[PDB]
RNA sequence: AGCUAGUUGGUGGGGUAAUGGCCCACCAAGGCGACGACGGGUAGCCGGUCUGAGAGGAUGGCCGGCCACAGGGGCACUGA
RNA sequence: GGAGGAAGAAGCCCUUCGGGGUGUAAACUCCUGAACCCGGGACGAAACCCCCGACGAGGGGACUGACGGUACCGGGGUAAUAGCGCCGGCCAACUCCGUGCCAGCAGCCGCGGUAAUACGGAGGGCGCGAGCGUUACCCGGAUUCACUGGGCGUAAAGGGCGUGUAGGCGGCCUGGGGCGUCCCAUGUGAAAGACCACGGCUCAACCGUGGGGGAGCGUGGGAUACGCUCAGGCUAGACG
RNA sequence: CCUGGUCCACCCGUGACGCUGAGGCGCGAAAGCGUGGGGAGCAAACCGGAUUAGAUACCCGGGUAGUCCACGCCCUAAACGAUGCGCGCUAGGUCUCUGGGUCUCCUGGGGGCCGAAGCUAACGCGUUAAGCGCGCCGCCUGGGGAGUACGGCCGCAAGGC
RNA sequence: CCGAGGGUAGGGCCCGUGACUGGGGCGAAGUCGUAACAAGGUAGCUGUACCGGAAGGUGCGGCUGGA
């Protein structure tokens, strides 16, 4: 483009899409489970992933992931939502934060626990 | 200093007033190249002395009417309709920009 | 004998009824650290052999890097095909800031204070090749006005 | 019709050297001469002289290359490695004295018109002025 | 902060040896003299050629671990220099050395750095009169780092001031061993400092 | 992608601390727009702040300067 | 917490059953004393007011502390909280067991189908430390809006082709103006922040003092190569 | 018969009067549409005959719009050199079209092939540049979604931008 | 006189939603055929037209990114 052309048209700023409408630029969002089901992986994987559709505060609703092993989430459980997708279950684009509201931590888990919201146990 | 400007009278169809077209230049804030840009100022003419096509100096004068904050300072050069022709054409080209 | 540091080694391959044969590659730099360096690329049926051939051609083709304070004479840019490299001289006590390719090459060449930017294609191989021709084209106030004699 | 004759000249040269030609006649002009002078006064050429090709005044400008070379491609190096116009007909470039470029870390030159003669980087910076950056040569 | 725990263990890993201990690291038993290999179940295994990162890290890490300082301050310090004019290489150390807990190591008053600290901390040390408990306190040129009147009478400041008698000390310092009180003469010059670390690499690790 | 009826200008008045179509009469028919008028969206603005080799990009919380507002909206009174 | 302390406890983990590892780490030994206990205890406060002088310039005298018995100084004095992240590659840190496309990991490339450094525990290791991780958003890397600093034969990208309006661009020489452009002086560009120095709080963070800068813009003067404008001439472009 | 562009020659006339070009306007293959002509051959559709598992195809025998003309629409395209236009400069070798000259030669415009230097990711380009430069216009910014949707303008429609 | 707003009436834009409808994206191993990639087994692509369960076919002109 000739200089003149830039004086006319000018360059166009990029601007990107919010990979996550968790809403008011929120850290996280709270919500209640509409369903608690078990979907199945994509391309070359195979399994039964524990997922829950959540009715957010923002009148919304999204399928969300349940981390860890086993849980305690029913048709009316509250919950807080974190937001990272899952390169495997088209649909899910937010994660459930373990250990807040009606969401237990991960039972008997000892390794990395920030993630998975299990308390530090006593050694005795 | 009461600002001054130099431009052509491009409309003389008011009672005691002229539209003075006024050009300015400057380097472009990012792409350098000097660029042309203009405004139009409505100019008091209590003697309707100034006719169409005249290049003139204007001066930052006291508010005479709405839209009208400049008095016609003094003549710079009569007979310059060639610039007026540029204005009026630019304007006439607009008709061919609608639907 | 000089320094001799190894840039990168890769396993390539070709086809043929029955399976795929192979070959390994060795891009290698070399330098005492006085202003002398050489780049050499070595291909061979085995890792070690290839790394060997590396140094051999390395020493074969080398260049006179006119240092100065431990930095470099002037600022230059060179494109090798799709890969472009910028070498800009820094004051004593800065560091040798660059990718593994241009840094490696630049260390044994001596330099201690140099600003570098890797534009274009960042093909390891090609960056190297590029870095050299850069140095190759380095001038000092001397050999400068040495051409403006007459 | 040549939009910018200067940028032409420069290129005329740039193309000449590329194959190591003796001289090359760029159509004449007081400002081109002025420029050329600084290529000689600073030694990128042997120099230039006025001529004619049918009442038509060019400028014979004799190049200047380096020593022949050993190895393959024995072709010499060049005194004029890189010449390229800065301020252009479609993007005039001006500079205060403080802004003036420092070509190729002292090794090169930046010719450039001014209110008191066509100076160069050192020449203006010392003369204490600025003006239209004309081009950079080295 | 200041680590606290197994030390003749990085004395290991880093390869090069260190005297975070003082005396015993002179024994024929620094655990280093005995196990010239880095800790953990492996250690004695065919060691893979480090990545250009691995190097730059280890270096800085090594150095850092010497003065037993917090990555924070080490970093703050790095930048402290980076900012200041001149060759950052040296200057990063010039200030690394002005640390009161370091000056009270180098000025002999103590055996290990991790003891010098605890000294300065407990206020046992002092400066130009007024006491101080600020390990981080940057010593400038021309400073009286004495011992405390209450502290001259300590068995340990004694046994430390012991072998110190006459023992030569840094060319940027001074030691009136009788009156147990040293001066900070100037800002070191690269050579004045002897340490097992390519300063460049560190500079480089913070340009990542 | 066309906009405009106090709309653009004028004479005379009203009004204010004071200019002005601010307001009112009568007069002329003007004023504005691709250098983007009109309309829609969004936003208080700046000294600064974050980041960046820089040119830039993002940003305006605490502090300082200005504007705006005081449940939504209008009004005038007292008064420097 | 600091210094010493085994060819190196037990427990636990690997093991080619010889051994290796946590690891000087622990114990243990001495010395140091965060805390807490007792005492002493502010700067921040010198004016307004009164006497003399004149109710003034100048001199003297006195009252007042929320924080607060808090800082800070002195003496005594106990070994006295550690946690989180990762260890397939980018990217630093590796082995056992369990598991068996299940349970699960996941930023990307991908991992898991009976011997998994990629899941889950363990041992060990790397990293940081009263923090460590995660989510969200801004800039960076992105030279991927490219003025600096990108491109279009086939990767995305030449308008199906002309004509021409505005606009952008303008051959050689001489003179006038000096609009851009260039220089100097001056006003302005508050303070705070920033950057350079110096000190105050035990350092620092914070904070005070001083200095140096800032494009822009107004004003006065100056320069005339390149761009502009007016004036004169030419014939290499273009037309006839 | 009417008419466009274009090259050469002579150095005569004008004296920079130029280049480009958003919008505008004009032209724009084939198929397609309107009204009216025309209709031999060919031939979407359509009908049979074969082949075939089937054969809404390929092949065969028929055959209607259309293909043609007039006037008016439509405005697409592998509308291709997939290469915007103008100017200057940077080896030559070869054959070819068409001009001019004291014509075994020289020079001017044009169409090709191999190729210096140079460019190129490569293939290739290369005085008919994709080299080296300047001017001005148009255009690109991961694939699919989709040249779809909506709005708008145009069109009889089909559909176009 | 003007005047907050209230009322009546008619327009403009934007959002949500709606029986039903159109295609579109994705989904480890469904039914039908084989269109394209090698002369792809009738060279391919293409604008348009018509037709067919579907890919697709055929007509007309065009490009080679075919022979
Ligand atoms: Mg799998
Ligand atoms: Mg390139
Ligand atoms: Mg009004
Ligand atoms: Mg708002
Ligand atoms: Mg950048
Ligand atoms: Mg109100
Ligand atoms: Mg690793
Ligand atoms: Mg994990
Ligand atoms: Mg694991
Ligand atoms: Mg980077
Ligand atoms: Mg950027
Ligand atoms: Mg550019
Ligand atoms: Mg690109
Ligand atoms: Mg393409
Ligand atoms: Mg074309
Ligand atoms: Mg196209
Ligand atoms: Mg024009
Ligand atoms: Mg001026
Ligand atoms: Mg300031
Ligand atoms: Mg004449
Ligand atoms: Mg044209
Ligand atoms: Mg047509
Ligand atoms: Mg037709
Ligand atoms: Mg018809
Ligand atoms: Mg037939
Ligand atoms: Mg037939
Ligand atoms: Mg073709
Ligand atoms: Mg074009
Ligand atoms: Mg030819
Ligand atoms: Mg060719
Ligand atoms: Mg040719
Ligand atoms: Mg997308
Ligand atoms: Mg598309
Ligand atoms: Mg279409
Ligand atoms: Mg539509
Ligand atoms: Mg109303
Ligand atoms: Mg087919
Ligand atoms: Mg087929
Ligand atoms: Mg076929
Ligand atoms: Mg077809
Ligand atoms: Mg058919
Ligand atoms: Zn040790």
């Amino acid at each position: 483009p000739t200089i003149n052309q830039l004086v006319r048209k000018g360059r166009e700023k990029v601007r990107k899409k919010s990979k996550v409408p968790a809403l008011k630029g929120a850290p996280f969002r709270r919500g209640v489970c509409t369903v608690v089901r078990t979907v199945t992986p994509k391309k070359p994987n195979s399994a039964l992933r524990k997922v829950a559709k959540v009715r957010l505060t923002s009148g919304y609703e999204v399928t969300a992931y349940i981390p860890g092993e086993g849980h305690n989430l029913q048709e009316h459980s509250v919950v807080l939502i974190r937001g990272g997708r899952v390169k495997d279950l088209p649909g899910v684009r937010y994660h459930i934060v373990r250990g807040v509201y009606d969401a237990a931590g991960v039972k008997d888990r000892k390794k990395s626990r920030s993630k998975y919201g299990t308390k530090k146990p006593k050694e005795a | 200093p009461k600002k001054v400007l130099t431009g052509v009278v491009v409309s003389d169809k008011m009672q005691k007033t002229v539209t003075v077209l006024v050009e300015r230049q400057f380097p472009h804030p990012l792409y350098g190249k000097v660029i042309k840009r203009s405004k139009k100022y409505l100019a008091h003419d209590p003697e309707e002395k100034y006719k169409l096509g005249d290049v003139v100096e204007i001066i930052e004068s006291r508010p005479i009417s709405k839209r009208k904050r400049f008095r016609v300072l003094r003549l710079v050069e009569s007979g310059r309709m060639d610039l007026v022709e540029k204005y009026l054409i630019r304007r006439q080209n607009y008709e061919s920009l609608s639907k | 004998d000089f320094e001799e540091k190894m840039i990168l080694i890769r396993r390539t391959a070709r086809m043929q009824a029955g399976g795929r044969r192979f070959r390994f590659g060795a891009l290698v730099v070399v330098g005492d650290r006085q202003g002398r360096v050489g780049l050499g690329f070595g291909k061979a049926p085995e890792v070690p052999l290839a790394v060997q051939k590396a140094g051999y051609y390395a020493r074969r083709n080398m260049v006179e890097v006119p240092l100065q304070n431990g930095t470099i004479p002037h600022e230059i840019e060179v494109e090798f095909g799709a890969s472009k490299i910028v070498l800009k001289p820094a004051a004593p006590g800065t560091g040798v800031i660059a990718g593994a390719v241009p840094r490696a090459i630049l260390e044994l060449a001596g330099v201690t204070d140099i600003l570098t930017k890797e534009l274009g294609s960042r093909n390891p191989i090609n960056i190297a090749y590029a870095t050299m021709e850069a140095l190759r084209q380095l001038r000092t106030k001397a050999d400068v006005e040495r051409l403006r004699k007459g | 019709m040549l939009t910018d004759p200067i940028a032409d000249m420069l290129t005329r040269i740039r193309n000449a050297t590329r194959v190591y030609k003796e001289s090359t006649d760029v159509p004449a002009s007081r400002f081109k001469e002025e420029i050329l002078r600084i290529l000689a006064r600073e030694g990128f050429i042997k120099g230039y002289e006025r001529v004619d090709v049918d009442g038509k005044p060019y400028l014979r400008v004799y190049l200047k290359y380096g020593p022949r070379r050993q190895g393959p491609d024995p072709r010499p190096e060049q005194v004029i490695h890189h010449i390229r116009r800065i301020s252009k007909p479609g993007r005039r470039v001006y500079v205060g004295v403080k802004e003036i470029p420092r070509v190729r870390r002292g090794l090169g030159i930046a010719i450039l018109s001014t209110s008191k003669g066509v100076l160069t980087d050192r020449e203006a910076r010392k003369l204490g002025v600025g003006g239209e950056l004309i081009c950079e040569v080295w | 902060g200041r680590y606290i725990g197994p030390v003749c263990r990085l004395c290991r890993r880093e390869g090069v040896k260190l005297y975070l201990k003082g005396e015993r690291c002179y024994s024929p038993k620094c655990a280093m003299e005995r196990r010239p290999y880095p800790p953990g179940q492996h250690g004695q295994k065919r060691a893979r050629r480090p990545s250009d990162y691995a190097v730059r890290l280890r270096e800085k890490q090594k150095l850092r671990r010497i003065y037993g300082i917090s990555e924070r301050q080490f970093r703050n310090l790095f930048e402290e220099a980076s900012k200041k004019k001149g060759v950052t290489g040296s200057v990063f150390l010039g200030l690394l050395e002005s640390r009161l807990d370091n000056v009270v190591y180098r000025l002999g008053f103590a055996v290990s750095r991790r003891q010098a600290r605890q000294l300065v901390r407990h206020g046992h040390i002092t400066v130009n009169g007024r006491r101080v408990d600020l390990p981080s306190y940057r010593v400038r040129p021309g400073d009286e780092i004495a011992v405390a009147e209450k502290s001259r009478n300590l068995e340990l400041i004694r046994q430390n001031l012991e072998a110190m008698k006459g023992r030569k000390v840094g060319p940027w310092l001074s030691l009136d061993v009788e009156g147990m009180k040293g001066k900070f003469l100037r800002l070191p010059d690269r050579e004045d400092l002897a340490l097992p670390v390519n300063e460049q690499l560190v500079i480089e690790f913070y340009s990542r």
